[PDB]
């Protein structure tokens, strides 16, 4: 236990404490029971109490012996505390320091103090064989394992225990993560062994013990799947299974190393495994790995092959972030300060049929919330788009976008602007006026054209939809024209596809219409109301 | 001095928001504007047993200034705060021909808060790359941004104006959260003058301020068919679509006489004259167009909703209604500043406009459908925001293809 002040705590509004059953258990159990409460209430964590005390919680035993305390009934009816940290830090921000040191507390929750008016609420009861002499009755004075106030409380309490040593040691840098302590400096070895045993000794007055050097740990650090050497980071090894047959589970653990190693390994690539959970209920089904899938993964393993390490940060130099695009709305990029180290890498892919500068604006945004995160600032832009590209996007695109300070690369692929639409009606070009439909209920369809110089078509259609065949229509008038047309359709739908400028499409019609849109020279879209009787589109609904 | 208590609505918790990540130098600029309110006893730091939490930023000037998000502790709140105590919003403001903001905000730091109230003020700094918890406090005294704070002051403040009230019976003066908006029809000339009296007479007693609209223009604006001296095909196919679209908020436009002017399936640029039984269409319709809707009225139990649409060199336009097609105000907001401003930084005026129009006219706020992405929005609203409140948004998905249907 320790001088700490108590937390002060509260039941839920409106509730009292657990009151809840004792089940009787065996007799080699409630023997080295008591072996555990006698030489815990000699510490001071527990205490035998009387019988004024109406509440009580199960307890149990399992592999020497050791207690546990089945809290799940009292964590429902305390009072909420603050979050303890979500997140952790990432190693790619780290600042290097001359010599890091962990230390790890043990006991850390039996070692604070239980705000006095709520022990009653932790009572328990050791059950006397065949349920006859009374229980042995007890409670805690400390921060029992499992209650839903203890992470929050500990962590303040060391908080606040750390204060006066942070105080005269402005020099040293301690970190807090459950449990542990990581302590580093910019010291002489010498001087910083002689921290971290005073360090030791101020958190041994108030309580908490912690290793010597007999067992302070040591470079390299294996922490929460990360590998932390002394000038240089990386993920701890992946294995990525060879099985025959893949389960919907085993695909689900697949996936996860695979997007755990992409912080570092760059052009890991997760498009086609994840394609595969798409349409996924169970758990177990087995599923075939598709072509392009398999191709995936094998060319994952090929990254994976050697390993690569990512640098610390330094706040003095530059954040610099290059940006690559792979090609099936699939993205990459690097983030550093120096040409052949990065601070850390990953991807961006876009789900829901966007185009590129579409996506690498996403892509940007993605790193800019990012580097905020793990920096504080925000990175400086390398990326593979003509200024001229952007500014023409940008301006036109019904969307407000931030462009942060970038300078073009050079490296192909390139980001550009496949094709534009007309802004006006072109002149000496045949004007086509197209529609379509179809049938919900049959799927059966037809579409056509009739242009102002007297051509007409329509084609037939199965297994269609209306939306289907108003772009087959354009597709036809796209195929049926020089290099310049006016395209007049009644689908505001239709419109909206094309107006979104798209260079791809999870539908192969709209990927055909985009090349054709890339042959022409001069292709205007214009827009009339339906079934208005405007005239030139009158005459194509009746053929269809 | 008391403190008034103050109750949540039976059944509400505390607002539970999460605190958004900061540059390194907002994060610094927060930890001295705390450190001296922690000074002052303005606020103090907390324990865990507190749950509660309310984002917090910094904005601008050369000063830091602290902006407290409080709009979940308002819903949760002060809806009983505009029952109870609640501020009644003037119908003759709207009219003057001159409206000065004043801030009025530094007024609450005096007062001290009900002490079962403060748990619900929590806000946390925000530590870099989740190094440290964060550092956590609450508020002591009447915060700022919170929309019970003017509500408790309320008494004071009518106190504090009336000498000014009596001495100029022609001025109107609103309270809306941290500001006094004030109206006179005086030459701007006098009415600056009578606002540094005003400025004057607050400042002799004790509220120190640190120091124009004109709601006369403020209407619907009206709809623009095109003037042209020549019309084609596709003027005519503009023109239509247009009018059809219209008939939605102004029913009892007509068409069929425009419809048949283009009977035969004509090329895209072909020329067509009006015909008389054509142009008597284009005439009656540019009349029925310039006069104002019918059935349009305000509803006090609905919610503003703003749309905002992006135009193009530095126009955007927008509208304010409650049910689709009943426009209550519309307007066209643009930005000069000579390639000084992108896109954020323009929408972000555009709704900080829109917002100071919703006050004057209605005394409460709308909802912005706002055409941005997300998390661009969540990330660089606070570079340009201005003001001391924060109206509610969401973002718009589809865009419009209505664009110059309002140019
Ligand atoms: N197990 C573990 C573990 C260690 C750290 C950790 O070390 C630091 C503690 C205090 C200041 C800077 C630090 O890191 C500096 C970067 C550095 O040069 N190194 C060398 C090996 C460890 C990192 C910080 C955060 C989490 N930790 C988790």
């Amino acid at each position: 236990i320790s001088p700490i002040e108590t937390v002060p705590v509260k039941l839920k509004p409106g509730m009292d404490g657990p009151k809840v059953k004792q089940w009787p258990l065996t007799e080699e159990k409630i023997k080295a029971l008591v072996e555990i409460c006698t030489e815990m209430e000699k510490e001071g964590k527990i205490s035998k109490i009387g019988p004024e005390n109406p509440y009580n919680t199960p307890v149990f035993a399992i592999k020497k012996w050791r207690k546990l305390v089945d809290f799940r009934e009292l964590n429902k009816r305390t009072q909420d505390f603050w979050e303890v940290q979500l997140g952790i830090p990432h190693p790619a921000g780290l600042k290097k320091k001359k010599s890091v040191t962990v230390l790890d507390v043990g006991d850390a929750y039996f070692s604070v103090p239980l705000d006095e008016d709520f022990r009653k609420y932790t009572a328990f009861t050791i059950p006397s064989i065949n349920n006859e002499t009374p229980g042995i009755r007890y409670q805690y004075n400390v921060l029992p394992q499992g209650w839903k106030g203890s992470p929050a409380i500990f962590q303040s309490s060391m908080t606040k225990i750390l204060e006066p040593f942070a105080a005269q040691n402005p020099d040293i840098v301690i970190y807090q993560y459950m449990d542990d302590l990581y302590v580093g400096s910019d010291l002489e070895i010498g001087q910083h062994r002689t921290k971290i045993e005073e360090l030791r000794q101020h958190l041994l007055r108030w309580g908490l013990t912690t290793p010597d050097k007999k067992h302070q740990k040591e470079p390299p650090f294996l922490w929460m799947g990360y590998e932390l050497h002394p000038d240089k980071w990386t993920v701890q090894p992946i294995v990525l299974p060879e099985k025959d047959s893949w389960t919907v589970n085993d695909i689900q653990k697949l996936v996860g190393k695979l997007n755990w190693a992409s912080q570092i390994y760059p052009g890991i690539k997760v498009r086609q495994l994840s394609k595969l959970l798409r349409g996924t209920k169970a758990l177990t089904e087995v599923i075939p790995l598709t072509e392009e899938a398999e191709l995936e993964l094998a060319e994952n393993r090929e990254i994976l092959k050697e390993p690569v390490h990512g640098v610390y940060y330094d706040p003095s130099k530059d954040l610099i972030a290059e940006i690559q695009k792979q090609g099936q709305g699939q993205w990459t990029y690097q983030i550093y300060q120096e040409p052949f180290k990065n601070l850390k890498t990953g991807k961006y892919a876009r789900m829901r049929h966007t185009n590129d500068v579409k996506q690498l604006t996403e892509a940007v945004q993605k790193i800019t919330t990012e580097s905020i995160v793990i920096w504080g600032k925000t990175p400086k832009f390398k990326l593979p788009i003509q200024k001229e590209t952007w500014e023409t996007w940008w301006t036109e695109y019904w969307q407000a976008t931030w462009i942060p300070e970038w300078e073009f690369v050079n490296t192909p692929p390139l980001v550009k602007l496949w094709y534009q639409l007309e802004k006006e009606p072109i002149v000496g070009a045949e004007t086509f006026y197209v529609d379509g439909a179809a049938n919900r209920e049959t799927k059966l369809g037809k579409a056509g054209y009739v242009t102002n110089k007297g051509r007409q078509k329509v084609v037939p259609l199965t297994n269609t939809t209306n939306q289907k065949t108003e772009l087959q229509a354009i597709y036809l008038a796209l195929q049926d024209s020089g290099l310049e047309v006016n395209i007049v359709t009644d689908s505001q739908y239709a419109l909206g596809i094309i107006q979104a400028q798209p260079d791809k499409s999870e539908s192969e019609l709209v990927n055909q219409i985009i090349e054709q849109l890339i042959k022409k020279e001069k292709v205007y879209l214009a827009w009339v109301p339906a079934h208005k009787g405007i005239g030139g589109n009158e005459q194509v609904d009746k053929l269809v | 001095i008391e403190t008034v208590p103050v109750k949540l609505k039976p059944g509400m918790d505390g607002p539970k928001v999460k605190q958004w990540p900061l540059t390194e130098e907002k994060i610094k600029a927060l930890v001295e504007i705390c450190t001296e309110m922690e000074k002052e006893g303005k606020i103090s730091k907390i324990g865990p047993e507190n749950p509660y939490n309310t984002p917090v930023f910094a904005i601008k000037s050369t000063k830091w200034r602290k902006l407290v998000d409080f709009r979940e502790l308002n819903k949760r709140t002060q809806d009983f705060w505009e029952v109870q105590l609640g501020i009644p919003h003037p119908a003759g403001l709207k009219k003057k021909k001159s409206v000065t903001v004043l801030d009025v905000g530094d007024a609450y730091f005096s007062v001290p808060l009900d002490e079962d109230f403060r748990k619900y003020t929590a806000f946390t700094i925000p530590s870099i790359n989740n190094e440290t918890p964060g550092i956590r406090y609450q508020y002591n005294v009447l915060p700022q941004g919170w929309k019970g704070s003017p509500a408790i002051f309320q008494s004071s403040m009518t106190k504090i104006l009336e000498p000014f009230k009596k001495q100029n019976p022609d001025i109107v003066i609103y309270q809306y959260m941290d500001d006094l908006y004030v109206g006179s029809d005086l030459e701007i000339g006098q009415h600056r003058t009578k606002i540094e009296e005003l400025r004057q007479h607050l400042l002799r007693w004790g509220l120190t301020t640190p120091d124009e609209l004109h709601p006369d223009k403020w209407t619907v604006q009206p709809i623009v068919l095109p003037e042209k001296d020549s019309w084609t095909v596709n003027d005519i196919q503009k023109l239509v679509g247009k009018l059809n679209w219209a008939s939605q908020i102004y029913p009892g436009i007509k068409v069929r006489q425009l419809s048949k002017l283009l009977r035969g399936t004509k090329a895209l640029t072909e020329v067509i004259p009006l015909t008389e039984e054509a142009e008597l269409e284009l005439a009656e319709n540019r009349e029925i167009l310039k006069e104002p809707v019918h059935g349009v009225y305000y509803d006090p139990s609905k919610d503003l909703i703003a749309e905002i649409q992006k135009q193009g060199q530095g126009q955007w336009t927008y509208q304010i209604y409650q049910e689709p097609f009943k426009n209550l105000k519309t307007g066209k907001y643009a930005r000069m500043r000579g390639a000084h401003t992108n896109d954020v930084k323009q929408l972000t005026e555009a709704v900080q406009k829109i917002t100071t129009e919703s006050i004057v006219i209605w005394g409460k706020t709308p909802k912005f459908k706002l055409p941005i992405q997300k998390e661009t929005w969540e990330t660089w609203w606070t570079e340009y925001w201005q003001a001391t409140w924060i109206p509610e948004w969401e973002f718009v998905n589809t865009p419009p293809l209505v664009k110059l249907w309002y140019q």
